[PDB]
This record gives structure tokens, C-alpha cells and sequence, in this order.
């Protein structure tokens, strides 16, 4: 069992913009836009 | 093949409320925040660390606080960041070259961008190379920190930032 301070340099990090994935979000960010 | 992080519905509609604020209506977050990551992560440590009766228990929970500040400054300006909120990163960038002051993102950033961490940890988690163990681990100790964060929901709550086949 290591912890996530012995992985910080083991889980890569992306290069990438900021995204929500719709299969978790897309039902929320739908009803977001009725309000 | 998931690795399942259990998000309360609350804070899943948090991040969608910033994600609606930020590249619908175009307001970027006041910088620096009143309550940065690091005081987030003060606090729950605080707290959390006066119901735990294990030595081990306490250990892990310091080492998982330690290292979700360490993990958000090198993920901050690399992954977190919306389009929009760039142009206020690359001036605080430039602010800390002409103050030779490094840049430490969970001194300025706040509970959001924490949880916007948090919401791709899974993806990160998918493609590393660890104990089936120790992932456990790290989503038992997100999951109970995500808890406490809904706990305190009230306390710290052209197109971009979907991606339709994720």
C-alpha cells in the first residue's frame, strides 16, 4: 500500500485544456442548460 | 474496465455551476482565493486526524493530504485550467518571474479547482503503474474527503471543457 505522496512522481500528468467527461457530467450539464 | 471514484451528485453539479460560470458567462475566479487549497487540506487534516484511534491511520491520512497538495502544484497549470482561465495564469506566471518568487499554485488556487483535481484523478489513476492495493487506498481516502467536502459545501461553494466521448 503506497500512498499518493510515494506515487506523486509515478502518475503521469496531462498536458491538456481542462475538460468535464460526459459520461459522468453530460446529464447535469444538459439540465444546466434549462435553468 | 473502471476504476470507480464515487462523486456526490452535489459536488458533480458544483463543478458543472464553474464550468457553466467559466466558459458560458465568462467569469474567471478572483485570484488570489480566500480559501486557497492549502487551507483546505489544513483544515481536514485537522479535523479528520481527531477521529482516527490508528498511528497507521493517521500516518496515511498526513501522507494523503501531503501528497493531493503536492500532485495539484504540478497538475494546476497543466491540466486544470480551462482556456478562458489561461491568459490570468500565464500573468501570475509572470508575476512570479519578475518577483523572483516561485509559483505555488495551492497558495492562490481554491476548493474548486481542488475538486476539478479530484474529477480526473481517475483518468490519471487508469493508465499508472501501482499496487491494486494502493489504488484502493488512494480512492478510500478521496471518497472520505470528498465527503467532508460536501459536508462543507456551503462553507467553500467560444465553446470548451466537455469532452463527448469521455
Amino acid at each position: 500500500e503506497e500512498t499518493l505522496l510515494e506515487l506523486n512522481n509515478r502518475i503521469r500528468v496531462r498536458k491538456q485544456d481542462f475538460t468535464l467527461p460526459w459520461e459522468e457530467y453530460g446529464e447535469l450539464i444538459l439540465e444546466n442548460a434549462r435553468k | 474496465p473502471k476504476i470507480s471514484l464515487q462523486i456526490p451528485i452535489k459536488l458533480k453539479s458544483v463543478l458543472v455551476d464553474d464550468w457553466e460560470y467559466v466558459t458560458k458567462d465568462k467569469k474567471i475566479c478572483r485570484l488570489p482565493a480566500d480559501v486557497t487549497v492549502e487551507m483546505v487540506l489544513n483544515k481536514y487534516e485537522h479535523e479528520v486526524s481527531q477521529e482516527l484511534e490508528s498511528p497507521g491511520s493517521q500516518s496515511q491520512l498526513s501522507e494523503y493530504c501531503a501528497g493531493l497538495k503536492l500532485y495539484f502544484d504540478k497538475c494546476l497549470g497543466n491540466m486544470l485550467l480551462y482556456r478562458l482561465e489561461r491568459l490570468q495564469y500565464d500573468e501570475l506566471l509572470k508575476k512570479s518571474s519578475k518577483d523572483q518568487k516561485p509559483l505555488v499554485p495551492i497558495r492562490i488556487y481554491g476548493a474548486i479547482h481542488l475538486l476539478r483535481l479530484i474529477s480526473v484523478l481517475p483518468e490519471l489513476i487508469s493508465s499508472t503503474t501501482m499496487d491494486l492495493q494502493s489504488c484502493q487506498l488512494l480512492i478510500k481516502q478521496t471518497e472520505d474527503f470528498l465527503v467532508w467536502l460536501l459536508m462543507h459545501v456551503d462553507e467553500y461553494f467560444q465553446y470548451e471543457g466537455v469532452a463527448l466521448g469521455m
